[PDB]
DNA sequence: ACGTGATTTATGGCG
DNA sequence: GTCGCCATAAATCAC
């Protein structure tokens, strides 16, 4: 298992803090971002899952 | 600020028991999962809710 | 060891 | 009604 790729991690970082008052992309801008950071719809709903989380803890 | 903003693991044994009855079979009748229950120390929902997570489990392979 | 991506128990409510 | 799905929360697990 790999770390993920910085611009990945760029685009996932700069939607997150974006929209912060729902943090809760749709559906279909999942695979936008799957598609941009080229990992998975899957990746980025387990990426959200944790960031919000880890947020609220920190 | 913000609204949005604010579990116990199965045994070695209970997961080997209920991975094989899910090869068996992918859905639980109510009698069959009263039965499993008993059979290890699980309740009925516990059971519902692994067949349901185990489901949602072999679809992420679509 | 530890950070972070992934997986496992549980819930709610929608269809 | 009656029942599974499915998106998440949280806790764990594990490279």
């Amino acid at each position: 298992r790999r770390n993920f790729s910085k611009q990945a991690s760029e685009i996932l970082n700069e939607y997150f803090y974006s929209h912060l008052s729902n943090p809760y992309p749709s559906e279909e801008a999942k695979e936008e971002l799957a598609r941009k950071c080229g990992i998975t719809v899957s990746q980025v709903s387990n990426w959200f899952g944790n960031k919000r989380i880890r947020y609220k803890k920190n | 600020f913000y609204p949005w903003m604010a579990r116990q693991t199965y045994t070695r044994y209970q997961t080997l028991e209920l991975e094989k009855e899910f090869h068996t079979n992918h859905y639980l009748t109510r009698r069959r999962r009263i039965e499993m229950a008993h059979a290890l120390s699980l309740t009925e929902r516990q059971i519902k809710i692994w067949f349901q997570n185990r489901r949602m489990k072999l679809k992420k392979e679509i």
